């Protein structure tokens, strides 16, 4: 039978067959009910919506995200969301093939032992297996030493890898991702007058976030040259017709990746991160951490920021290491064809955790098999 | 039982849903409310496992989220003397749901349904898990006798106020 | 030389000096021009009135407020404003005074560079600066330390300030105030027969509101107490002689505070903003924030509020703190009396934003002088 | 500790979280005699199990984090380190000095330092110090109570014996031989 | 005379402050990059002895970290011509600042500063000792004209954006 792959991240669900390229089914994560009185019989008869169609009707829904930072806080929008993904989306049944889902790193306990219990009693499949989202994205990059900097909508984690070997004491962990950058460019958009406060306007907010913001190579010199003409200065058309202006906003949201304190927290940029944990490896293989950085997640894609982060990692690291950054176009699904090949492997098929091997354990059985 | 049971703070604050769509049409004033109760009685990790099992299951059989099972359920649940353990087994939802730390704030919110939505229409002929969910929230089952609403055809302040744009416009 | 403080609120405009007690003129923010057409020929006409003189005649007259929401939209008419405040009020020549403006967080930019043209250019003032509202409220208050709720005319904002220090990320605004209450005021007047359209009516219902509008502890119970007997009911006499009698809807109307979505707004409550405020500082500050919860403004008045507002933060935050409601009976001019403190303070005079400094600058000069 | 609690929900990120933190594995921490049997019994009941209130008013509950945070001095591959655990440093320190005195060295084992201080370490280094030990020895632990202030103690003593005086550092010898003169007077 | 002066990477970090402190009502911008600045070019333990001495003692007399010191220095530094050993010792503080391996991060600190806290409000009449540190950590010389902020009363953009909330209390 055929396996299947479901990373449940905090923005979107990504879903298909193992063995396949790409994505079958791809959906951002919010469940919305009616917030307004209905008034035609035979119309209004719905009680929520589940995925592009809450997206397509979200004038009159409240959107709510059942993951925040990447911990599931709503398990009863969760079970919603897994039956629409396996059933409206994929069309098949989940107790004829075996499912693989992912976890970030340092994430609680009780996260993954309700999602085993939810597979097992709910949707009764054969049988699962969790794995961690940054092992899985150097499975789709044909490496097997490096450190992954992986980016989503609600964590951004590293997790260092040699030799096939992950050092845990060394896995960084940061709750600053896509959803904190829209929440910053919604803050920053009222300075031109621009107000959004509604769940409708942040996902009009995270779109123009999406089409609009790159990231500067050097942030003083780039400000100046936005405040010093209007070259940087682009149009976007709101969904009303209205036309709105952005300038040196577009650079200023990205930002805060690297300065962290924008937002009000202490912790350092990416790139700090990243040295920490490289920093904290072995001295024997530091050089070939520098030279295989994989970066991967939605996050990752604004342009330009590849040379940011290799600019500032060669400021900190020695004159002599080279330091090369590795993001291929495909990094939006790094993390879901990682784990279509591990599905696939001939080798995985005796690390499955069964229905029977549940049973007898409990839902403690997820803490052994799985790191 | 169940002692230890803890609960978190604010988990059912973002259930209740518009105070405008509580007018809609086909607006359901009964799956909504346990909804809300439902999430309001999760057990949170701090919980050990033993107890926090426990309470789980029982609460999908008498709180399921699904509608196919609460249907079925409501069925035998009229009838509910031909069930010994249904009774004994909700019995238990007596104690928690009154010893619930937040039961003031939900039976706040569990007027507001009465107010608007109307769950207690039937005034006394309510199902017997709707009823008796009613009774931990609220003991004295004051419920049952009527929201109290407000009738004023009368009008004994009778006004016959005319205004600037009635005064432009006035028949007599 | 003695300084200004002129506070221009929504609703009404505070001016006086600095180191008085009480603003020496409150007159409303209205501009009226005529809506018919004269026939009496040798009495003075006047194309517009500004102030108290505007409601004396708000019977042939079309009242216009010059500031929305707390931005300033019609600046020829605000610019009338000012020169009635100036002139005809404080009976001073700005060109000797120096000025201290208020304005309320998050506003676009645009407005306080204007504030700042229109002052150096038109008036001529020796020197400006434009203060936080929130933070000139706690100065009234004789306090270090605390989260200020300050809800006037159009807008609601909380500013949590720590022993001087503030936490910009944690500062919360609604677009929900005393202007929005009167529109809905004035829709569920309509339930019993009353029917205001006119600006002018608009200003008998706010009056209503001032005068007979209260909050109830408890929503449910006073809803059925008031469907139960004829004891709530009060009488209003209209200015030409008819009378009005309300019933529950003295505290239908403030209830809104607490439950926007009956105005169609999809944000919360006053109340779960200020908790969504404080949790969004630090861990170690909470316990002070709780203990020092300062109100002002004209929104603020309405009976039995402090007691509703104490009752639902506590049920919000945990059993073991303490929470206390800090409502002073001069609130309504809290932000102004904080005002002539600051502009008494001899270590604020380094902070004037000079006649000198602004030619040299520009209006943007105002963005880094001014927090 | 931080590492771990994040097990339970517990997020501390941030340098006054860290002094918190350290408070509570000051507060509720100790060492067990068995890790392996103190694992199993907190696994298998709720007796373990304590609550400390945060500065903010919420309430936590920690469990098996009370005995795994101070095993890290016995197992240091809990943070990823190669070296070996306190009582066997303890051990190879000994096995470094001549034959003659190992006897006196096994029955003088004195702790100090806050470190020190979780409740049942001392008996905990004493099992595993008899367990690497010669059956003959006698293996005995001196805990003083105040041992959180044995170093200010000694150096409050060393100061005031009369034979000291003159093994101090003056300004008129620093002139001389100027910051290279600490490494030959003093150890 | 400053040959194999070696620094930390990363001794500097540490001491930059937060981007909202910058902002700070009190905050003395000038004292805290001068402070950065210090931490910046602290020798290490490969740097030889005397010439490690020799470099902290000129540090000490340049860049103190005591008030009264900075003050006293920053006094008399107004009328500088008088001190030629002043500025000999400036120019040797110059020619090693100009090689340090972590001048652009040190450049990027200090236009960092400039920018939020306005280290440089008196473009040209800055301090002596900050002129020449600034023209170390960029030699261009352009930090003499400022930040070049930006305006919004030029209206590039019309607005006249009435998104949901704005559109309930729309006046006219
Ligand atoms: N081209 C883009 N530029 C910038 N941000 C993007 C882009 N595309 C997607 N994002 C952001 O990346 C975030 C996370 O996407 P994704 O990688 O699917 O998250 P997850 O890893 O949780 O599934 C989204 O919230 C979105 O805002
Ligand atoms: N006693 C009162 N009871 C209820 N509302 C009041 C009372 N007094 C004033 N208000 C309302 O407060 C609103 C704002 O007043 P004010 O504090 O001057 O606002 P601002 O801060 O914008 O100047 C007014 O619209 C008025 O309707
Ligand atoms: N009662 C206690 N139980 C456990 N640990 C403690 C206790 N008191 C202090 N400590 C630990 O001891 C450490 C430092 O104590 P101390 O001996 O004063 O250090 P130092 O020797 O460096 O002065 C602290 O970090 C604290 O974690
Ligand atoms: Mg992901
Ligand atoms: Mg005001």
């Amino acid at each position: 039978t055929t396996a299947l792959v479901c990373d449940n991240g905090s923005g979107l669900v990504k879903a298909g067959f193992a063995g396949d390229d790409a994505p079958r089914a791809v959906f951002p994560s919010i469940v919305g009910r009616p917030r307004h009185q209905g008034v035609m019989v035979g119309m209004g008869q719905k009680d929520s919506y589940v995925g592009d169609e809450a997206q397509s009707k979200r004038g009159i829904l409240t959107l709510k995200y059942p993951i925040e930072h990447g911990i599931i806080t709503n398990w009863d929008d969760m079970e919603k969301i897994w039956h629409h993904t396996f059933y409206n989306e994929l069309r098949v049944a989940p107790e004829e093939h075996p499912t693989l889902l992912t976890e970030a790193p340092l994430n609680p306990k009780a996260n993954r032992e309700k999602m085993t219990q939810i597979m097992f009693e709910t949707f009764n499949v054969p049988a699962m297996y969790v794995a961690i989202q940054a092992v899985l994205s150097l499975y789709a990059s044909g490496r097997t030493t490096g450190i992954v900097l992986d980016s989503g909508d609600g964590v951004t984690h590293n997790v260092p890898i040699y030799e096939g070997y992950a050092l845990p004491h060394a896995i960084m962990r940061l709750d600053l991702a896509g959803r904190d950058l829209t929440d910053y460019l919604m803050k920053i958009l009222t300075e031109r007058g621009y107000s959004f406060v509604t769940t409708a306007e942040r996902e009009i907010v995270r779109d123009i976030k999406e089409k609009l913001c790159y990231v500067a190579l050097d942030f003083e010199n780039e400000m100046a040259t936005a405040a010093s003409s209007s070259s940087l200065e682009k149009s976007y058309e709101l969904p009303d017709g209205q036309v709105i202006t952005i300038g040196n906003e577009r650079f200023r949201c990205p930002e805060t990746l690297f300065q962290p304190s924008f937002i009000g927290m202490e912790s350092a940029g990416i790139h700090e991160t990243t040295y920490n944990s490289i920093m904290k490896c072995d001295i024997d293989i530091r050089k070939d951490l520098y030279a295989n950085n994989v970066m991967s997640g939605g996050t990752t894609m604004y342009p330009g920021i590849a040379d940011r982060m290799q600019k500032e990692i060669t400021a900190l690291a020695p004159s002599t290491m080279k330091i090369k950054i590795i993001a291929p176009p495909e990094r939006k699904y790094s993390v879901w064809i990682g784990g279509s090949i591990l599905a696939s492997l001939s080798t995985f098929q005796q690390m499955w955790i069964t229905k029977q091997e549940y049973d007898e354990a409990g839902p403690s059985i997820v803490h052994r098999k799985c790191f | 039982p169940f002692s230890g049971l803890k609960f978190k703070q604010n988990s059912f604050l973002s259930t209740v849903p518009s105070v405008t769509n509580m007018h809609s049409m086909h607006f359901d004033a009964r799956e909504t409310f346990l909804g809300v109760i439902r999430k309001a009685l999760e057990p949170d990790t701090s919980t050990p496992f033993p107890v926090r099992r426990a309470f789980d299951g029982l609460r999908a059989e008498i709180l399921p989220n699904d509608t196919i099972k609460s249907a079925a359920l409501k069925a035998q649940c009229s009838d509910i003397d031909k069930h010994p353990e249904l009774k004994a087994k909700m019995e238990t939802l007596k104690e928690v749901i009154t010893h619930h730390p937040q039961k003031e704030k939900l039976a706040e919110i569990a007027l507001q349904f009465a107010r608007e939505a109307g769950l207690t229409r039937l005034k006394g002929e309510t199902d017997y898990v709707l009823s008796n969910v009613l009774d931990g929230l609220i003991g004295d089952g004051s419920w049952r006798a009527g929201p109290a609403y407000e009738s004023y055809l009368n009008k004994p302040g009778v006004d016959r106020v005319i205004t600037t744009v009635d005064g432009l416009h006035m028949q007599r």
